[PDB]
């Protein structure tokens, strides 16, 4: 019959701008800045943003528009022969949520931690610290700062672990706080977008809200000016090396998305004639300003830090959840009002997360309901249970020991995987369904083809800037470790599983069904590089 | 450089058929939607199809939707159009379109290609010479006439002198009648220059084979 | 089916008068999808005005467009004679693509009243068995003239073929020719044969006879 659409426009607009403005807008843009040249890296990011990861992002959501299904049913229509691509990304997707919502409790374990007169996370005389407690952060490994010490051996216990093979008890406090995570994903993603296009109104608009307090809050602190200038300071040097423009490229394709189902889930409930063109410029913007944003709030505290709390720039400047859980928290817990900057920072943290673990699920949901009737018409039921098993297994994070499976997943589960998926669907749209064939279709979606800009980035810039990425990842592996643990032989090759096992399913599917229709070789191809469009 | 050029296209009787042809050059065919877009005599221009570049995208009129037939050649650079079970009300001349760009319309048309769909029977016209009557003689100008009667379909082309008296001539459009086509043309010069010189009606009906020349003689 | 109506249908106005012509739409049209197009008698639409208000490669700049949901509008600044044509709107936003009823622009010149001649049958035709006299009046204007027929006295209705040309590129003048057919039988049976023109030059009207005999 009619397949149903976003109750308004906006819905799909937050949805996306849910998606792709999450934590790694704040905890790893900023910090290549510093790095890499401050404002001179705005250069290979926006030529790596320009030539690669917008072309990317605006082929998914066209695609998702133009095909109306999921990843595995819409693969399918665009090349049989790789419907595999479908599977691949739907279970790249289903992998990643093993983690990405624990990150969220630890948001919402440390919210219902800031309910307090005293941040807890201040001094270095608790039960939890050691001998070699300081108070603020250092460079020396063995002496960790009073909010390192919190976060390691009060919120995680990973002190009491020796490795991935000993994870020991289980923290149900944390426990808890998954379960209410996976308690908002359900009755958000419950009722199909109907109510999910709903939520992510709050949970795509409250981070601005919060965005918006912390950056007056920050820029008014002494030595606020100082911290954007360890942001921003040009530095054109930089851009020589290759391993900036690497920097520019990797951020860019992991902070749009492109290639995970997602997209192109959400834009398969949009209206045919909708200019996606327009909504691929606009929202892809507003994630790169984002970040943008976010180097200030990060930043202009960070100089705080180091004006006033005598702590190397170098030792603060941080990526990933050191900055979000140890170093910021750190200098809020010294600013008048602790309290309020807490509640609002770590609530900004969860539900910059939320958006996103809300379009990964929808990705597998939209995906199989669009394969599985039997899954469509009971919804409630398979959702409920999704979330079961991830919440079940889920709670192995959960043990003391628990970081040392997330850091496992979170290499390998998307790690050369999607890159791989990606590349295959690039060269899938541009060269067996062809540029003409999709050009085509774009233009009886919006009235216009595309830009031959788009059909070049499409054909040639994209791939070579995908295993541009691949190829430098490749070149610079190194074994599993976290700070001086040595992950075991078998850990290292029980990932390569979790990271081949979305990739095979390319190879298997073209095998298994290139294998089953019926001719010549060159007779079964043809059938198998047919569209389902072009066969009506 | 862009050129756009229909063929095909004539007398059809109520209920046949017939395929007409748009020649497509200066450009690349293949990257542009194109549209058939007829007039009827009443002038009015009505959208007939439209197929998107690759031919996979096709739209109708209601009008004509089931008897006819956009399809494209982008390897021979043809666009074409079949048209079948033809009613009179389908006469109307036939324009090809490119028009890829929804925003941008229709950039380019052709000349066009005329559709008459009439039970009605070729004949060929009488032409006849008209000299002045023979009363008020005054020279300063003179009016000479000639009617082109009963002839069908269109077109008919008539020149003076082959051609090269073309100032001061008034033809007229034909009106159809009674399933028949009247046509008349005036040409005025100075009666120093008629009948000393001589001036003779050159009338063409190519659907009936018709090749006449009239000679204004003077009663 | 988005129907679109356009004022006026026929327009006169005098090189550099200000003209403007609208275009309504039975249902919202979005700006980027409403366009012009340029007829001129004979010849074939030439893209004049694409979304709403861009002037097309080759289009002068006396020459804007605006409008906007149910209602657009071409305007031409100073009016030149090369504008005498017809203009098309169409938009582009829905199957089926429509078009307009368009305006036809026509130039206003000073008053002018018809040369009249009368022409009788000729003598191939009356071998025929068919006799049509014929009556041309040219290079007049306004466009409006009336053409009355006497057979002798009497007045005749009957058997008529009346054809206007366009308006002249050159001076601005409309044409008329008129064609009286007859039985040979008919025709001499009967001696005077008067084509009278009525136009707006005069109240009398412009008469051209003729007998049979001389
Ligand atoms: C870092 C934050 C704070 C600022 C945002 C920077 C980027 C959003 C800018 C930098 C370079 C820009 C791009 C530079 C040029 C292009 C090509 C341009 O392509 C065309 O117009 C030609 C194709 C056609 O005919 O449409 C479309 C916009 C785009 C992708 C731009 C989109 C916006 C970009 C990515
Ligand atoms: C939506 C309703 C559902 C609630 C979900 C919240 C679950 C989080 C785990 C709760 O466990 C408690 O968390 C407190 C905070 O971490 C601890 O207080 C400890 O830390 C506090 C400061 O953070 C101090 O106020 C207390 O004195 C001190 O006992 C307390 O010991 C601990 O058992
Ligand atoms: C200094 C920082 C905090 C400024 C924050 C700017 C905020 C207000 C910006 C960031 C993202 C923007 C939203 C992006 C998307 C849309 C969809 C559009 O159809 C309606 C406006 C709306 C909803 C914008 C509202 C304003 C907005 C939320
Ligand atoms: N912004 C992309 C991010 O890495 C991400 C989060 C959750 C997902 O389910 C996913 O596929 C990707
Ligand atoms: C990825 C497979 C997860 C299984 C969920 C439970 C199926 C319920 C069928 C209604
Ligand atoms: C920090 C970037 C996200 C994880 C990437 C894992 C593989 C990197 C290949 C270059
Ligand atoms: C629709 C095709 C299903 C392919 C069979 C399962 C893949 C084999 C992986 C080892
Ligand atoms: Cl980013
Ligand atoms: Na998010
Ligand atoms: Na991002
Ligand atoms: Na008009
Ligand atoms: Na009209």
């Amino acid at each position: 019959d009619e397949r149903e659409t976003w109750s308004g426009k906006v819905d799909f607009l937050l949805s996306v701008i849910g998606f792709a403005v999450d934590l790694a807008n704040v905890w790893r843009f900023p910090y290549l800045c510093y790095k890499n040249g401050g404002g001179a890296f705005l250069v290979p990011y926006g030529i790596m943003l320009a030539v690669g990861g917008i072309p990317l992002f605006y082929m998914e959501l066209a695609l998702g528009q133009h095909n109306r299904k999921g990843a595995i049913t819409c693969w399918g229509r665009l090349v049989p022969l790789f419907k595999g691509i479908g599977y691949a990304v739907v279970l790249i997707a289903f992998y990643v949520d093993f983690y990405y919502n624990v990150i969220i409790a630890w948001s919402l374990r440390f919210f219902f931690a800031s309910f307090t007169n005293s941040l807890p996370w201040t001094s270095c005389n608790n039960i939890w610290n050691t001998p070699n407690c300081r108070p603020f952060e250092g460079h020396v490994e063995g002496f960790q700062s009073a909010a390192s010490e919190y976060f390691n051996r009060y919120i995680l216990e990973l002190n009491r672990s020796e490795g991935i093979h000993d994870l020991g008890a289980i923290k149900w406090d944390m426990a808890l706080c998954l379960l209410i995570v996976y308690l908002i994903c359900y009755f958000s993603l419950w009722k199909g977008i109907s109510t999910s296009g709903k939520v992510v109104w709050f949970t795509a608009l409250f981070p601005y809200a919060v965005l918006l307090i912390l950056l007056i809050r920050g820029l008014t602190l002494p030595g606020s000016f100082l911290g954007i200038q360890y942001y921003l300071t040009p530095n054109f040097s930089a851009i020589y090396k290759a391993e900036v423009w690497v920097d520019a490229a990797t951020q860019v394709f992991f902070s749009l998305g492109p290639g995970f189902g997602v997209l192109l889930a959400y834009a398969s409930y949009n209206k045919y004639h909708n200019n996606v063109y327009k909504d691929a410029l606009l929202t892809s913007f507003i994630n790169s300003a984002t970040s943008f944003i976010a180097g200030f709030v990060i930043f202009s505290v960070l100089g705080y830090m180091a004006h006033t709390l005598g702590v190397r720039i170098e030792d603060v400047a941080t990526e990933g959840p050191g900055l979000v859980f140890v170093v910021y928290p750190a200098a809020i817990a010294t600013m008048p009002a602790s309290t309020f900057w807490a509640l609002i920072f770590f609530m900004m943290l969860a539900t910059l997360g939320l958006d996103s673990s809300f379009g990964g699920s929808e990705a597998i949901i939209t995906a199989l309901s669009d394969e599985f009737p039997k899954i469509k018409r009971n919804r409630e039921l398979f959702v409920a249970g999704l979330f079961s098993l991830y919440f079940v297994v889920g709670l192995a994070s959960c043990t003391q020991g628990g970081f040392y499976f997330l850091h496992l997943l979170d290499r390998y589960a998307a790690g050369y995987s999607i890159l791989v998926a990606v590349f295959f669907e690039a060269i899938a749209v541009s060269w067996i369904y062809g540029t003409n064939r999709f050009s085509e279709d774009i233009r009886d979606m919006i009235g216009f083809p595309p830009g031959r800009y788009w059909q070049v980035c499409w054909r040639f810039v994209a791939p070579i800037f995908l295993l541009f990425i691949t190829v430098y990842g490749l070149i610079g592996y190194e074994p599993l470790t976290y700070a001086d643990y040595v992950y075991p032989s078998w850990a290292n090759a029980l990932g390569w599983c979790i990271a081949g096992s979305s990739v095979v399913m390319i190879p298997a599917v073209a095998i298994f069904k290139l294998l089953s229709t019926p001719g010549s070789l060159r007779q079964r191809f043809t059938i198998l590089t047919t569209p389902w469009r072009d066969q009506q | 450089e862009v050129q756009l050029v229909e063929s095909g296209g004539g007398l059809v009787k109520p209920g046949g058929s017939l395929k007409l042809s748009c020649a497509a050059s200066g450009f690349t065919f293949s990257s542009y939607a194109m549209s058939w877009v007829r007039q009827s005599p009443e002038k009015r221009l009505e959208w007939v199809a439209e197929i998107s570049s690759g031919g996979r995208y096709i739209y109708y009129s209601d009008t004509v939707t089931g008897r006819f037939t956009i399809s494209r050649d982008n390897a021979r650079n043809i666009l074409h159009l079949e048209m079948s079970s033809l009613r009179s009300e389908d006469t109307a001349m036939y324009y090809c379109a490119r028009g890829e760009v929804r925003q941008r319309g229709f950039d380019y048309w052709g000349q066009g290609t005329t559709l008459t769909v009439s039970s009605a029977k070729t004949t060929a016209p009488s032409v006849y010479p008209l000299a002045p009557v023979c009363g008020d003689t005054t020279g300063s100008s003179v009016t000479l006439g000639c009617l082109v009667k009963g002839y069908f379909p269109e077109p008919v082309t008539l020149t003076w002198n082959s051609g090269s008296l073309s100032s001061g001539v008034h033809t007229f459009p034909a009106v159809l009648q009674s399933d028949l086509y009247t046509l008349s043309s005036s040409v005025t010069v100075t009666s120093s220059t008629w009948p000393s010189q001589s001036i003779t009606c050159n009338v063409a009906h190519p659907a009936s084979s018709t090749k006449v020349d009239k000679k204004i003689e003077p009663r | 089916e988005n129907v679109l109506t356009q004022s006026p249908a026929i327009m006169s106005t005098s090189p550099g008068e200000k003209v403007t012509m609208t275009c309504r739409a039975s249902s919202s049209v979005g700006s980027s999808y409403l366009h012009w197009y340029q007829q001129k008698s004979g010849a074939s639409p030439k893209l004049w005005i694409y979304s709403t208000s861009n002037l097309a490669s080759g289009v002068p700049a006396r020459f804007s467009g605006s409008g906007s949901g149910t209602s657009y509008s071409l305007t031409i600044s100073s009016v030149e004679a090369e504008d005498a044509a017809t203009y098309y709107c169409q938009q582009f936003s829905g199957y089926p693509l429509t078009f307009g009823s368009g305006t036809k622009l026509e130039m206003k010149r000073a008053d002018a009243a018809p040369t009249v001649s009368i022409f009788p049958p000729s003598s191939e035709q009356l071998t025929s068995g068919g006799a049509s006299v014929v009556c041309f009046l040219n290079n007049f204007y306004p466009k409006d003239i009336n053409v009355k027929w006497k057979i002798d006295g009497s007045e005749r209705q009957n058997g008529v073929l009346n054809s206007w040309t366009d308006q002249d590129s050159k001076d601005s003048t409309y044409s008329m020719s008129s064609t009286l057919t007859l039985t040979k039988d008919e025709y001499e049976r009967h001696n005077s044969y008067t084509c009278e023109a009525t136009h707006k030059t005069s109240t009398s009207p412009i008469v051209k006879s003729f007998n049979r005999n001389e």
